C-alpha cells in the first residue's frame, strides 16, 4: 500500500547448496611457534 | 591425535550470529606449509544420512588395525615373543624366530 | 615345471564391439580386454531407431538394450489407502459448514491419521466447533492450535486415533468469514498415516468451483491457466 | 567480480569481469567446467540461468533470463555429434545496452567473410543476398536513410573481395516493393544494386506507411523459389539481410515464412545432412523503438557467431564499413572441403 | 589411500565432489598410481580411470557427474595402488530423493541400555530443535520394537503421542508392554536382545515431518 518495500525492489535469495568452499588454501604466511595462521573472507549462502 | 595440529575457528570478534549472503573471516591454524582442503556441510544433510564421515579417529583406525603384530605381549617362548611382536630375531648361534607366511595375524 | 607356465589362467578377451545408429554418422566403437571385463559401458539415445551391432574378435561378452519411458498406464487415479470426500456448504459473516469424510482401503482399521486442513482465504473455524471435535474420542488437537483467536488459523491440524476401513468416519465445523475480499483461494485437506508420508490422498474445496479446482482449458494433455479477466 | 572454480574443476573464459558503462560485463563468460562429457559444458552467461547438467551426446539444455531481461540468442541448445553445441550462446539483454557500430560491423563481417571464402568453389556469382529494408513510418527518415548508407558501404566491402554475388532490393511497409530480383541479369552487378539502393527514398511508403514483415519475406521466397529442380540449387548459399525495428503489426507472425523459406532450401529436414551453412539471417534493429524479441526469432543461431544487431548511433557503421575496406588483405583458402560428385580420395 | 566426499548422500543429477589421499606407511605425501573405480549398488563397476598423486601432494581432486535417470541406493568409490591391486580401499555415499529437512530430531533414552528388572521401563526422551538452534514447536509419534539378530520385531502396543512443547518431550515404554510385547514368559532370555525408538516430529504448521530413530 501506501508504506512497505516495492515488491519489485525486493532482491529474493536463490542460493541454497547443500554443499560449498570446495577450496584449498596453502599455509605460506610467516610461522610464529611452529604455528601458520591464514585468514579467509568467504562469503555465506542463502541458505538459513 | 593429529601428529601435528589443525584449528578453524570463527575470525570475528565474536558478536552476534552472521546474516544470510554476509562476509565472515575464518581462522585457520595449522602446521607451515601444509595444504589445506576446506568444504562447508549443511547440517541437514547429516539428518538423512551421517555415516562415512572423514575422521582423524578412522584414520588411526586403520592404521592401528593393520600392524604386523599381534599378541598384547610375551609369548610361549624366546622366538615368540619376537614374531608376535612383528620382530625376526636371527643369529649365527642358531637360534631363529619362526617362520611367517601369512600376511594378516592368525585366526 | 614347464606346465605351470604355459598354463592360462583364462582364455583370450580382446572384443572389438561396434555399434552403429541410423541417426548417428560415425560408428561407437568399444574394446573389452580380460582386465578390463565386467565393466558397464553404455551409450543412450534419446531416438527410438533400429540399430545393429557388430561384434569381432576372440572372446565372449553381453549386450543389452533397454528402454526407459513414461507409459500410459493410468489407470490410477492414485488415491492410495485412503478416500477422502470434502464438501463446503452454506450455513441456517458468511459462516459455511465444512464436511470431511474418509476411508481408509485395507484390511485394518488405519491406526493414528492426520488431517492438515488449509482454510479459504478469508475464513476461519469456528473455535467451539473445535473444542467439540477435540474432546471428542479419537480425536486430539494440540492446546497450541486452539487459543490462537480468529488472529491467524487459516491452517489446522486435526490428529486422529484411528480410522475405520469399512464406513466413513465423517466430520464437520463450522467456518466464519472473518475477512471479506474477492477472488478467494480454495481449500485444501490432507490425510495420511504417521509413517508413510507419501502414500495420501489430498482434496481441494471451494464454494462455486467445482471440486476445488482451477478454470484451465484443457486439450489431450496441453492445459492453459484461465484464472483471468473475460476481455 | 572475479569467479573461481571448485577442485578438480578447469576454468575457461574470464576469470575477473569489471561492470562497464554499456551495462555489460567486460570479458568473456566464466565456465567452470570438468571435461567429462561428449561436448564441453556450454557454461551460464551472466544475467542466465541454465537448465540441464547432463552434457551427453543428444542431450539438451535450456536458458531463462530474469525477469525485465530479453534473452538474445538461443533459448535451447542440443549437444551435437562431433563434440560442438547447437545454436549460439545466450545473452541477457536489457532496455539500454545496445551495440557499438565498431563491435556490429566487425562480428557481422567476421561471419560473413567466412562463408564467402567457401563460397569461393569457386557472372558469377553463387551466392545470393537478399537486401528487405523496412520503410514504414515507424523508423523515420532519419534512421532509414542511414540503413541505406549502410548497406551501400558493406556492397563495396564484399566488392573489395573481389566477388559477386546476386543481389535481391527489397522495400518494405503495408506491402512489399521489388528494386532487384536475384533472377535479373544484372543482380550480380554491385553497381548496379548501388544505383538503385540510392534511388529509393524514405518518402516511397508513406502513402501505405505498414509494417508488414511477413509479406517482406515472402517476396524473397518467390525469390529463391522454382517454378518446378535447377541443377545449381543444393550449392547455393543464401543470405538475409533486413534493418527493422521489429514493429510488426500487419500479417502476423513472420517466423512462418522462415520455416517455409527452410523447407524451400531443404534444410534442418535431414539428420545426417542439416545443410544450416546454406542459410543465415542477420537483423539489424533500426527505428527508435526496437523489439529484441521479434529481431532476435528471425535471425540465425549459429554457434560463436552473431546476427542480431541494435545499432547505437547508426550512420557510424556507414564509416565504419568504409574504414575497414583493405584490398590488402587475402581471402583464406585453407582447411577447405565440399561434397563434390566425383569425391575421388584428395577431393576429401 | 582416504576417500573423501563432500556429502553423504546425494540426488540423481547432482555431482559428487570427492579427493584421495596418497599416504605411505607412514602417512606421508606421496607421489603415486592409483586406480579409481565407481561400483553402482549392485556392484558393478561404471567408470574406471588411471590417475597419479605425483607433484600434486598426495591430493587427487576428482567428480563423478550422476545421471539423472541413474539408479537409487548405495553406491561405491573403490580406489587402490597400481603396485598393490590386493589392498582395496572404499568409501560409500547414498543415491536417493530427498529433500532437506528443517529441524532435526534427537531420540536420547535416560540410559544406554536398559536392565531387565527395571520396573520403572525404558524412558526417552524427544529433543527436536530447528537447524538455526531455535526450538520446535509440535506433536510426536514415538514407537518401540525389539530387534534380535538380522531381524526385527515391532511393537504395535507401544504406541504413543507426546506433545513436543519448549523443543522437548518426554515418553516411557512400560515394562509390562515390553515383555507383552514378545510371549515367553522368561525375562532372562531377553538379555542380549536390544530395543529400537522409531520418532516423528510434525510441525503445528504442518510443512515439514522428520523421522529420527535410535
Ligand atoms: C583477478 O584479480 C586479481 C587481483 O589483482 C589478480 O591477481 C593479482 O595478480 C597480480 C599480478 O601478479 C598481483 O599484482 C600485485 O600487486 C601488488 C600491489 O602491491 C604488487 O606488490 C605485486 O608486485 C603485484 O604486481 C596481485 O597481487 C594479485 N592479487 C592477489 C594475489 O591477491 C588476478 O590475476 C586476476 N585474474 C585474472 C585477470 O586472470
Ligand atoms: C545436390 O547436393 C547435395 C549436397 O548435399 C548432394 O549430396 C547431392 O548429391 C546433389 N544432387 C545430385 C543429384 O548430385
Amino acid at each position: 500500500d501506501e508504506d512497505i518495500i516495492a515488491e519489485e525492489n525486493i532482491v529474493s535469495r536463490s542460493e541454497f547448496p547443500e554443499s560449498w568452499l570446495w577450496n584449498v588454501e596453502d599455509l605460506k604466511e610467516p610461522p610464529k611457534n611452529g604455528i601458520s595462521t591464514k585468514l579467509m573472507n568467504i562469503f555465506l549462502k542463502d541458505s538459513i | 591425535s593429529c601428529v601435528g595440529s589443525l584449528v578453524v575457528k570463527s575470525g570475528q570478534s565474536e558478536d552476534r550470529q552472521p546474516v544470510p549472503g554476509q562476509q565472515m573471516t575464518l581462522k585457520i591454524e595449522g602446521d607451515h606449509g601444509a595444504r589445506v582442503v576446506l568444504v562447508a556441510v549443511d547440517k541437514g544433510v547429516f539428518v538423512l544420512n551421517k555415516k562415512n564421515k572423514l575422521t582423524q579417529s578412522k584414520i588411526w583406525d586403520v592404521v592401528e588395525k593393520a600392524d604386523i603384530g599381534c599378541t598384547p605381549g610375551s609369548g610361549k617362548d624366546y622366538a615368540g615373543v619376537f614374531s608376535d611382536a612383528g620382530l625376526t630375531f636371527t643369529s649365527s648361534s642358531g637360534q631363529q624366530t619362526a617362520q611367517r607366511a601369512e600376511l594378516q595375524c592368525p585366526q | 615345471a614347464q606346465y605351470q607356465k604355459d598354463a592360462p589362467d583364462h582364455q583370450e578377451l580382446n572384443l572389438d564391439v561396434s555399434l552403429q545408429l541410423p541417426s548417428r554418422s560415425s560408428k561407437i566403437t568399444h574394446r573389452i580386454h580380460w582386465e578390463s571385463a565386467s565393466l558397464l559401458r553404455s551409450e543412450e539415445t534419446k531416438e527410438n531407431e533400429g540399430f545393429t551391432v557388430t561384434a569381432e574378435g576372440k572372446g565372449q561378452g553381453t549386450l543389452s538394450v533397454v528402454t526407459m519411458y513414461h507409459a500410459k498406464a493410468k489407470d490410477q487415479l492414485t488415491c492410495n489407502k485412503f478416500d477422502l470426500k470434502v464438501t463446503i456448504k452454506p450455513a441456517p459473516k458468511n459462516t459455511m459448514i465444512l464436511e470431511i469424510c474418509t476411508r481408509y482401503r485395507g484390511d485394518q482399521d488405519a491406526t493414528m491419521s492426520i488431517l492438515d486442513i488449509s482454510m479459504m482465504t478469508g475464513f476461519a473455524p469456528d473455535t467451539d466447533d473445535l473444542k467439540q471435535l477435540a474432546n471428542g474420542v479419537d480425536r486430539y488437537i494440540s492446546k497450541y492450535e486452539l487459543d490462537k483467536a480468529f488472529s491467524d488459523r487459516n491452517t489446522l491440524i486435526i490428529y486422529l486415533d484411528k480410522v475405520s476401513h469399512s464406513e466413513d468416519d465423517c466430520l464437520a465445523f463450522k467456518v466464519h468469514q472473518y475477512f471479506n475480499v474477492e477472488l478467494i483461494q480454495p481449500g485444501a485437506v490432507k490425510v495420511y498415516a504417521y509413517y508413510n508420508l507419501e502414500e495420501s490422498c489430498t482434496r481441494f474445496y471451494h464454494p462455486e468451483k467445482e471440486d476445488g479446482k482451477l478454470n484451465k482449458l484443457c486439450r489431450d494433455e496441453l492445459c492453459r491457466c484461465a484464472e483471468e479477466n473475460c476481455f | 567480480i572475479s569467479f573461481h572454480c571448485y577442485d578438480g574443476y578447469t576454468l575457461r573464459g574470464s576469470a575477473n569481469r569489471t561492470c562497464q558503462v554499456n551495462g555489460r560485463w567486460s570479458g568473456q563468460t566464466a565456465i567452470c567446467d570438468n571435461g567429462a562429457g561428449y561436448c564441453s559444458n556450454p557454461g551460464i552467461p551472466i544475467g542466465t540461468r541454465k537448465v540441464g547438467s547432463q552434457y551427453r551426446l543428444e542431450d539438451s539444455v535450456t536458458y531463462h533470463c530474469s525477469r525485465g531481461l530479453t534473452l538474445r540468442g538461443s533459448q535451447r541448445r542440443t549437444c551435437q555429434e562431433g563434440g560442438s553445441w547447437s545454436g549460439t550462446e545466450p545473452s541477457c539483454q536489457d532496455s539500454f545496452m545496445y551495440d557499438t557500430p565498431q563491435e556490429v560491423a566487425e562480428a557481422f563481417l567476421s561471419s560473413l567473410t567466412e562463408t564467402i571464402e567457401g563460397v569461393d568453389a569457386e557472372p558469377s556469382g553463387s551466392m545470393n543476398i537478399y537486401l528487405v529494408l523496412d520503410g514504414s513510418g515507424s523508423i523515420g527518415a532519419s534512421d532509414f536513410t542511414g540503413a541505406k548508407k549502410c548497406l551501400v558501404n558493406l556492397i563495396e566491402k564484399v566488392a573489395s573481395y573481389g566477388v559477386k554475388p546476386r543481389y535481391g532490393l527489397v522495400t518494405y511497409a503495408t506491402y512489399p516493393k521489388i528494386w532487384v530480383k536475384v533472377s535479373e541479369a544484372d543482380s550480380s552487378n554491385a553497381d548496379w544494386v548501388t544505383k538503385q539502393l540510392n534511388e529509393i527514398n524514405y518518402e516511397d511508403h508513406k502513402l501505405k506507411s505498414g509494417t508488414n514483415t511477413k509479406k517482406a519475406l515472402q517476396a524473397v521466397y518467390s525469390m529463391m523459389s522454382w517454378p518446378d529442380p535447377p541443377e545449381g540449387w543444393n550449392r547455393t548459399r543464401h543470405v538475409i539481410i533486413l534493418m527493422t525495428d521489429g514493429l510488426h503489426n500487419m500479417g502476423g507472425d513472420p517466423i512462418t515464412v522462415i520455416d517455409e523459406i527452410r523447407d524451400l532450401l531443404y534444410i534442418g529436414k535431414d539428420r545426417k545432412n542439416p545443410r544450416e551453412d546454406y542459410l543465415d539471417v542477420y537483423v539489424f534493429g533500426v527505428g527508435p523503438l526496437v523489439n529484441q524479441v521479434n529481431i532476435n526469432a528471425l535471425a540465425s543461431k549459429k554457434d560463436n557467431e552473431q546476427h542480431v544487431f541494435k545499432v547505437k548511433d547508426m550512420e557510424n557503421l556507414e564509416d565504419v564499413f568504409y574504414q575497414m575496406i583493405d584490398e590488402s588483405q587475402s581471402l583464406s583458402l585453407c582447411g577447405m572441403v565440399w561434397e563434390h560428385r566425383k569425391g575421388t580420395d584428395y577431393h576429401k | 589411500l582416504f576417500i573423501q566426499t563432500d556429502k553423504t548422500i546425494y540426488t540423481p543429477g547432482s555431482t559428487v565432489l570427492y579427493r584421495i589421499f596418497t599416504v605411505n606407511h607412514k602417512l606421508l605425501p606421496v607421489g603415486r598410481t592409483v586406480m579409481v573405480n565407481i561400483e553402482n549398488p549392485e556392484g558393478i563397476p561404471v567408470k574406471q580411470d588411471s590417475l597419479s598423486s605425483q607433484n600434486q601432494l598426495g591430493v587427487l581432486p576428482l567428480s563423478w557427474d550422476i545421471p539423472e535417470l541413474v539408479n537409487m541406493g548405495q553406491w561405491k568409490i573403490r580406489a587402490y595402488y597400481e603396485n598393490s591391486p590386493q589392498q582395496v580401499f572404499s568409501t560409500e555415499f547414498e543415491v536417493k530423493e530427498y529433500v532437506l529437512p528443517s529441524f532435526e530430531v534427537i531420540v536420547e533414552p535416560t540410559e544406554k541400555f536398559y536392565y531387565i528388572y527395571n520396573e520403572k521401563g525404558l524412558e526417552v526422551t524427544i529433543t527436536a530443535r530447528f537447524l538455526y538452534g531455535k526450538k520446535v514447536e509440535g506433536t510426536a509419534f514415538v514407537i518401540f520394537g525389539i530387534q534380535d539378530g538380522e531381524q526385527r520385531i515391532s511393537l504395535p502396543e507401544s504406541l504413543k503421542r507426546i506433545p513436543i512443547e519448549d523443543g522437548s518431550g518426554e515418553v516411557v515404554l512400560s515394562r509390562k508392554v515390553l515383555l507383552d510385547g514378545v510371549q515367553n514368559p522368561r525375562a532372562e532370555d531377553l538379555v542380549g536382545k536390544s530395543l529400537y525408538v522409531s520418532a516423528t516430529v510434525i510441525l503445528h504448521s504442518g510443512s515439514d515431518m522428520v523421522q529420527a530413530e535410535r
